């Protein structure tokens, strides 16, 4: 029941370290189409907007 | 004590590691100093006894 970021205290333990040795400026983020790209629903094609 | 996957060590409240991974082995072992302590000599004086 809390639509933004929640008042309260977590730390994030590390994952993983890459050696990927590139170089890094912008980033973006992927997505999941559940609808379909050819065909757009009227609504409720997504998830709930 | 537990370590997380990502922890190795272990700390106090100096630089020397109070505790330790095994490389071989994941198991964690704690470390204490070998003993030390002052030796006090006690004497009721060389004139009176040896
Ligand atoms: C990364 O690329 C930017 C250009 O977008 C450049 O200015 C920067 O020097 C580069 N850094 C490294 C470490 O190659
Ligand atoms: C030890 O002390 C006594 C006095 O208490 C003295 O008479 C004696 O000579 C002393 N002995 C030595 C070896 O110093």
């Amino acid at each position: 029941l809390v639509r933004d970021l929640p008042q309260g205290f977590s730390a994030l333990e590390p994952l993983v370290d890459l050696p990927i040795g590139i170089n890094i400026t912008r980033f973006q983020t992927l997505l999941a189409l559940h609808r379909s790209y050819l065909t757009p629903g009227d609504s409720s094609s997504g998830w709930t907007a | 004590k537990k370590f997380l996957p990502f922890q190795q060590f272990g700390r106090d409240i100096a630089d020397t590691t109070d505790a330790v991974r095994d490389p071989q082995t994941l198991e964690i072992l704690d470390i204490t100093p070998c003993s030390f302590g002052g030796v006090s000599v006690i004497t009721p004086g060389t004139n009176t006894s040896n």
